RNA sequence: CGACUCUUAGCGGUGGAUCACUCGGCUCGUGCGUCGAUGAAGAACGCAGCUAGCUGCGAGAAUUAAUGUGAAUUGCAGGUUGAUCAUCGACACUUCGAACGCACUUGCGGCCCCGGGUUCCUCCCGGGGCUACGCCUGUCUGAGCGUCGCU
RNA sequence: GCCGUCGCUGGCAGUCGGCAGAGCGAGAAAGAGAGUGGCGCGGACGCUACGCCGCGACGAGUAGGAGGGCCGCUGCGGUGAGCCUUGAAGCCUAGGGCGCGGGCCCGGGUGGAGCCGCCGCAGGUGCAGAUCUUGGUGGUAGUAGCAAAUAUUCAAACGAGAACUUUGAAGGCCGAAGUGGAGAAGGGUUCCAUGUGAACAGCAGUUGAACAUGGGUCAGUCGGUCCUGAGAGAUGGGCGAG
RNA sequence: UGGAAUGCGAGUGCCUAGUGGGCCACUUUUGGUAAGCAGAACUGGCGCUGCGGGAUGAACCGAACGCCGGGUUAAGGCGCC
RNA sequence: ACGGACCAAGGAGUCUAACACGUGCGCGAGUCGGGGGCUACGAAAGCCGCCGUGGCGCAAUGAAGGUGAAGGCCGGCGGCGCGCCGCCGGCCGAGGUGGGAUCCCGAGGCCUUCCAGUCCGCCGAGGGCGCACCACCGGCCCGUCUCGCCCGCCGCGCCGG
RNA sequence: CGCGACCUCAGAUCAGACGUGGCGACCCGCUGAAUUUAAGCAUAUUAGUCAGCGGAGGAAAAGAAACUAACCAGGAUUCCCUCAGUAACGGCGAGUGAACAGGGAAGAGCCCAGCGCCGAAUCCCCGCCCCGCGGCGGGGCGCGGGAAAUGUGGCGUACGGAAGACCCACUCCCCGGCGCCGGGGGGCCCAAGUCCUUCUGAUCGAGGCCCAGCCCGUGGACGGUGUGAGGCCGGUAGCGGCCCCCGGCGCGCCGGGCCCGGGUCUUCCCGGAGUCGGGUUGCUUGGGAAUGCAGCCCAAAGCGGGUGGUAAACUCCAUCUAAGGCUAAAUACCGGCACGAGACCGAUAGUCAACAAGUACCGUAAGGGAAAGUUGAAAAGAACUUUGAAGAGAGAGUUCAAGAGGGCGUGAAACCGUUAAGAGGUAAACGGGUGGGGUCCGCGCAGUCCGCCCGGAGGAUUCAACCCGGCGGCGCGGUCCGGCCGUGCCGGCGGGGCGGAUCUCCCGCUCCCGUCGGCGGGGGACCGCCCCCCGGCCGGCGACCGGCCGCCGCCGGGCGCAUU
């Protein structure tokens, strides 16, 4: 029985919703360990990112977002064919790599070719022995100032 | 106040490890302090009371100077039973008053190897808590 | 309260004839509880109304100028005189009310040397009126651990901690406050406002970084200015008696007529 | 002033309300996240010097061994080269029960090996190990006017 | 005369004091206003301005609505250098009282261990009823009742105690399809001895199928065990999401 | 010269409970022999309301109500109760 | 008429979501970290702005394709019959009427011995700018209906304004 | 007919293994209602829900597109915010109701059949030797037995792959053992008063501990001890100590497997069938000319097939590779083990169960299912005398208290008994008003004080006024000197940190022939705001002062002498 004025509403409680609560009471405990498990993982690889390997500048779809710049899921094979390196290699130096992707634009491939150059030689490469390192490793300056980056590396802005 | 998240600080649980608790932790809960001759000498706080100690009473009605022996050490009660501390029951026997250890004070131990152990283990880590201090 | 508490039990009512109050009853036995009512908040046993449930919205979030706004307050109130004893510390022999020590106090790591820093500070006369008022809890929080309760003390805050909690914890009644981290519930105990608070150099200084002037923004927050006075001279008896106001004003009509 | 009845007060009985205690619940959060034919869950029956219930245990039966602890358990008696406790990693774990030799009466079997009986001569008694269904790999024995090769 | 409500959005910061001049109840729009030429150190209360004070009128109330509670219960954050084994809470009271009232504070007794005032916060927060739920207790009421199947009497013994126990005698009944002697199902120590009279045997009991200690069921032939009946139920097979 | 008398501070916007069974009375009046019957019009009461009177009394007459003292009436009465 | 011997204890508009209105606070054409990340009480608190993504509001309307919230005046030129339409340069540039709390101007006067006479206040005839709001008249955008005339070209059209 | 193979099917107490059942809070696959709402009810809704059934794991499931989109394209799965109570479904009623994208937590990719190359290059079991044997593994020796051509292993899988030729550059990846150096579980320990008086039955109560403001405190959580304890005890805190067990990161040695990559050119190859899809029916979905699944019937193709949210024909496009399979993570957990906490409950409450609780008891059974805590600090649980047969008492005794006496803390009301008082034929009881009698209270019973003055009797080392020192208030000192601040303003041959959608020598990248144009970044110049130095006004010190000076008041010490 309606009063003089209001909102039509339908309430969704027709239901039994009782039996099927999620509460909340479990967030703080979560968001602690969501935090110990990130800094077990930045203790487990130690030179290594803590937040990973590197994602691709990319546009948006759907019209009301193209204007926009995320990070990707991984780069394209084409990009991977033009700046010279292996995609199992990529796998392994930390570059994230996906099959699915195409190349339409020429601009977008330039520049995740451009951030392929960038993250080559911002890379410091550690031998894989250390008492006979290789032709393509990094210096031994550099094996002591390398160290980790907090937060996403490279961070795209748009 | 404490840091540890495991060490309860719950009255019911901490009555319930209290009440409960088997032979061994009863008979470490029992424990009485020393006097100033002996602590001076071992450099040991307290030690658990066996049944071959002597004791002067310090709180309650039979409190005083008497040094007496102990007769049993009756950890079900939490109590020890001392020689000269008694009374008299109506029909005519006697019958030794309980006293809680932490109202006791030893004057005398009765001295064997591992007695001798955990005195020489007590006044170590004193040493080492004497030395982290210093 | 459990979901299951009162309707474990099959109850189904006597109908009516009976002679019986149309309740739920248990259904047979040789048992005292037989044909005795089950369900129901009046019945014996069985359920309450208003089973309370965990999904009560508990929490209540409060918007963040509100509370820099209740954080600037409670800072601002401990400075005047008036305010810090009404909220009741004993405060009359500190030195000066703003009290201001210096950056050694961080250095300290032993309680006896915080302790004599108190002493030094004439500020002893609050933690022994927390000795004082160490008293027992009234009702039934005693068999809920809250056995021991007594008064707050003077709150102590600290830019970076080199054993300044460790040397002023174990005395009862200070807390420690960082200076990017203060709390309102530890600033203003129990909503008054005005508790008595000990800086150091810089955290005193940091307050001027941290907030700004009404000119300087916040330099370590992204958008926040200080609030701003809804009038400046609150002294308003100094308003009233000035010549200004008192030039044009008519005469006081304060002869009392009677019936 | 009588007896009986009504009201108030002191006290004494029926009764266990109120209050104060709480080795208990309820809720929330964390870590682990593990049963069983090498016999699970559950059930039955026994086990204490005096022992009904609870608890613990399995004919080694309120416990065995090992480690740690270091003079007791106790209601009453009895007796440091380790009592009592906790951990428990070794050993043991009656009968049903997926329950397994067929049935569920605690009944009736079958095979092999030991000791009384024998002097392997068959019974009888006692002890031990097997004997549930389905299915996987391989082995053995087979069946087929199924497909063939030789005489 | 007193209480409350409403209105005058009435009045009060003017307690302006040898740094002074003590007022704006008065029928009459507006100043106890600035200028320039012709001895004795004195004066009650006030104003938690969410307070104080003065005028007038008004005062019923169901359903219902709103406001004020320094009315009451429980827990939390503060606070009272709070109370307390030289006596806390609870309870009783022919005592002293206060408030319109909700209720509250003291005096006396019991009690033995916690409790309360103020500012806020929160709720499982106030009972006279619901043929309300649980527990307890009255009138009825020392009342209905201890009335189906013929019947008991005397003496002695044990014992503190005898209508009921035991023995003897007398008189009766069931009158061999029994009130007799034995079985099946079912019961499970009820069977037997010794002791008790706490509780039960709707009176009593020295008695009992009650209580507490102890004992008692001996098979090749008596049954089960074996067989099959009416039937039940595996294997193969079929069906079925299981 | 606020263009009759008299009286009174007015206008306006939200949210909104309860109610949606009524009854009685001077006058008018429908159906019915009539009804403490059924159904209407105006207005007032009861409902929601105590008080004095009608001995008694939900509606009649008077009169509506904070707690009291002095006086005075209404409606009714002044043999006794 | 129903419930009700008596007494003690328990006992009945609570909680979550959605919406409306009123009030208090903070910010303000902005507001909000609710989800995530960083630093005993503390599971609290503080912080993030290239974590404001996203919700709501600042723009509505149409079923949709879609469209989308003042104008006036002067000069010059072209067309048509001093008047109208179209195209370029400067100015005025955010509606009006009435009721409107408050504010502004001040014809005059507010007294101590008569006139002259400056400044501070104070009241007011009468005249104004007019807050909010109300009632109306106008104006603008959008869908729909009627009457007709012009403008533009990358594609001269069943085009667009 | 006999012998020997193969293929199908048997029998084994054959040798070696596995499954059965339980728990089931979370997860997967089925099956699956009616209450209820629509104010009736039948479609709907409750609702893929309750109940029923099967199956695991510590997570399960899903999962690396036969995807979303139509944009300058994103890119496995899972979970949160938002999309959004929206698109949509619905007697278009009641009601139901996603997905894309964006922001995050997490992030990990892959393997077969086919197609083909390699002397089956492959796998299992048994005999012997060496190591290790409580997760039965590694190597060697066997004309040992089988499996497998009706196809095992290596390369290889949609991201292309294989083979041949030509260039470039390395020779270190994994498994199983032995020893050595430097988080988890268990056990034992580590500070300070029982200090002097005073209460108590007992102190953990109260006072003090002076000049090291009793001692410790990285320990003032909690619990016990005869009420209330930082210091009596267990503990508490501590990058505190000691002794065992376990796993992991590394080093050194032994036995093995492996002879492994990338670019260019040439030649070949490439895909999952009663499956997709269509018709029909039933269930389901927001899915609406049918989203998904299933039954029947028809039944494919290879520049093919599926999708492109309105059925169909033509036409270009966009985007994936279905009909095979594996995979942690973020996610869920009212069951179990070990824990921690509470603005919760406090024995009619909280779980049914604080206690010999799923117990006693009831029902043939499935099932139903209670009530029940408190002596005292310590049994110190009442010796002994006496009446009674005893239950019961009376003395005596313990305890602070028996007015705490074995269902015993506190002991209310209803009800009952006794004593005291008052009363009694309109049932009792009540409201207003008095009267009388009792209980105690006013510790009443010659009755309250407070200022000024007068008069008579007394007593101080004292009044006013001066001297010195200190403190406080004010100062229009008309306008003293000096500091501080401003939600006030300027000036600068001043030095800086932020912000900007104000402009323009060095470095990096690609395109073109050391040069010329493009993009990004860093200086550099411009503006706004702020900080610090100055120089000058205004304003304040009455949320914010120093020194003298002048006045007033107060305090302390000197005097001053009794008509004060
Ligand atoms: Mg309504
Ligand atoms: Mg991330
Ligand atoms: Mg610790
Ligand atoms: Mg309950
Ligand atoms: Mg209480
Ligand atoms: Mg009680
Ligand atoms: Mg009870
Ligand atoms: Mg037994
Ligand atoms: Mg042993
Ligand atoms: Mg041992
Ligand atoms: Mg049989
Ligand atoms: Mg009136
Ligand atoms: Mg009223
Ligand atoms: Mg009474
Ligand atoms: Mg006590
Ligand atoms: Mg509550
Ligand atoms: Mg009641
Ligand atoms: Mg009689
Ligand atoms: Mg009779
Ligand atoms: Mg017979
Ligand atoms: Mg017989
Ligand atoms: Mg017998
Ligand atoms: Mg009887
Ligand atoms: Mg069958
Ligand atoms: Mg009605
Ligand atoms: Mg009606
Ligand atoms: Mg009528
Ligand atoms: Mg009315
Ligand atoms: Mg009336
Ligand atoms: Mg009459
Ligand atoms: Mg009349
Ligand atoms: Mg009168
Ligand atoms: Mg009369
Ligand atoms: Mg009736
Ligand atoms: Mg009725
Ligand atoms: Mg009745
Ligand atoms: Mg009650
Ligand atoms: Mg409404
Ligand atoms: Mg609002
Ligand atoms: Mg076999
Ligand atoms: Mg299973
Ligand atoms: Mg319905
Ligand atoms: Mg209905
Ligand atoms: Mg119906
Ligand atoms: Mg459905
Ligand atoms: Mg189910
Ligand atoms: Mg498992
Ligand atoms: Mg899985
Ligand atoms: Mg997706
Ligand atoms: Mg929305
Ligand atoms: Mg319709
Ligand atoms: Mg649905
Ligand atoms: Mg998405
Ligand atoms: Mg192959
Ligand atoms: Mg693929
Ligand atoms: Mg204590
Ligand atoms: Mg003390
Ligand atoms: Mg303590
Ligand atoms: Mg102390
Ligand atoms: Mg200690
Ligand atoms: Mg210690
Ligand atoms: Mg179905
Ligand atoms: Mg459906
Ligand atoms: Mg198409
Ligand atoms: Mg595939
Ligand atoms: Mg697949
Ligand atoms: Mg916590
Ligand atoms: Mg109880
Ligand atoms: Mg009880
Ligand atoms: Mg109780
Ligand atoms: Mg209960
Ligand atoms: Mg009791
Ligand atoms: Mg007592
Ligand atoms: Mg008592
Ligand atoms: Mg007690
Ligand atoms: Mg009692």
């Amino acid at each position: 029985a309606p009063s003089r004025n209001g909102m039509i509403l339908k309430p969704h409680f027709h239901k039994d919703w009782q039996r099927r609560v999620a509460t909340w009471f479990n967030q703080p405990a979560r968001k602690i360990r969501r935090r110990k498990a990130r800094q077990a993982r930045a203790r487990r690889i130690a030179p290594r990112p803590a937040a990973g390997p590197i994602r691709p500048i990319v546009r948006c779809p759907t019209v009301r977002y193209h204007t926009k710049v995320r990070a990707g899921r991984g780069f394209s094979l084409e990009e991977l064919r033009v700046a010279g390196i292996h995609k199992k290699v990529a796998r392994t130096i930390g570059i994230s790599v996906d099959p699915r992707r195409r190349n339409k634009s020429t601009e977008s491939l330039q520049a995740n070719v451009q951030r392929l150059k960038e993250y080559r030689s911002k890379l410091v490469l550690f031998p894989r022995k250390p008492s006979a390192p290789k032709k393509g490793d990094s210096s031994a300056e550099e094996l002591k100032l390398a160290t980790q980056l907090t937060g996403p590396v490279m961070p795209i802005r748009n | 106040m404490k840091f540890n998240p495991f060490v309860t600080s719950d009255r019911s649980k901490n009555r319930k490890r209290h009440f409960n608790a088997p032979s061994h932790i009863r008979r470490k809960i029992m424990s009485s302090p020393l006097s100033k001759e002996l602590r001076q000498k071992y450099n040991v706080r307290s030690m658990p009371i066996r049944k071959d100690d002597e004791v002067q009473v310090v709180r309650g009605h039979y409190k005083g100077q008497q040094i007496g022996k102990v007769v049993q050490v009756y950890r079900k009660k939490y109590v020890i039973y001392i020689e000269r501390v008694q009374r008299e029951k109506a029909n005519g026997t006697t019958v030794h008053v309980g006293i809680h250890p932490s109202k006791v004070v030893i004057t005398r131990l009765k001295l064997d190897k591992d007695r001798k152990k955990i005195l020489e283990r007590k006044a170590k880590s004193r040493q080492v808590g004497k030395e982290k201090g210093k | 309260v459990s979901e299951l508490a009162g309707h474990q039990t099959s109850a189904e009512s006597w109908g009516t004839g009976r002679a019986v109050a149309r309740i739920p009853r248990v259904r047979g036995g040789g048992t005292h509880r037989s044909g005795q009512g089950a369900f129901g908040n009046m019945c014996r046993g069985g359920r309450m109304f208003a089973p309370t449930k965990t999904w009560r919205r508990w929490h209540r979030r409060v918007n963040t100028t509100q509370k820099r706004y209740a954080i600037c307050s409670a800072l601002a109130a401990s400075a005047l005189p008036a305010l810090v004893m009404s909220k009741g510390h004993r405060i009359e022999e500190v030195p000066e009310l703003p009290l201001v020590v210096e950056d050694k106090v961080e250095g300290y790591k032993k309680t006896k040397e915080a302790v004599l820093l108190l002493k030094k500070l004439k500020a002893w006369n609050d933690i022994k009126k927390v000795y004082a008022s160490q008293r027992m809890r009234a009702g039934k929080g005693k068999m809920r651990n809250r056995r021991r309760i007594q008064r707050r003390g003077p709150c102590v805050i600290y830019n970076e901690d080199n054993g300044i909690v460790k040397a002023f914890r174990n005395i009862p009644g200070i807390t420690l406050l960082n200076v990017t981290k203060l709390n309102i519930l530890k600033l203003a105990p129990g909503g008054h406002v005005g508790r008595f608070c000990i800086w150091t150099e810089s955290a005193f200084r940091k307050l001027d970084d941290l907030y700004g002037t009404w000119r300087k923004a916040a330099s370590l927050k992204s958008n926040y200015n200080l609030p701003m006075h809804k009038m400046l001279n609150t002294d308003l008896s100094r308003i009233l008696k000035s010549p200004e106001i008192q030039r044009a004003l008519r005469a006081p009509r304060k002869k009392i007529h009677r019936r």
